[PDB]
């Protein structure tokens, strides 16, 4: 035969995406820790 | 990670808030120079109380 053949495709995605968790928007866990500081000294200083 | 990200947004809200509630310090620094024209008034008297 000759061109009697069709094709599909598929993706992956890319390795330095890997997980959810990867900081800069996970570590907002430690940041949250900074927000809540700054809250906290922020609701001393409005008092 | 989205609980963690609402939770902060909430936090800054907060923490804004209480930062224009502390602002509204000037009200104190206008008390303060009322105040110091009063206090600019009494010298005067008490200067001419001396004479």
């Amino acid at each position: 035969d000759v061109g009697g053949q069709q094709i599909f495709s598929q993706a992956l995605l890319n390795a330095n995406r890997r997980g959810e968790a990867k900081t800069a928007l996970a570590e907002v866990q430690a940041r949250h820790q900074e927000l809540l500081k700054l809250e906290k000294s922020m609701a001393e200083l409005t008092q | 990670i989205k609980f963690t990200k609402q939770s902060s947004v909430a936090s800054t809200r907060n923490t804004l808030k209480m930062a224009q509630d502390a602002e509204r310090g000037m009200n104190t620094l206008g008390m303060l120079g009322h105040q110091s024209e009063q206090l600019n008034n009494v010298e005067g008297n008490l200067d001419l109380m001396k004479v």
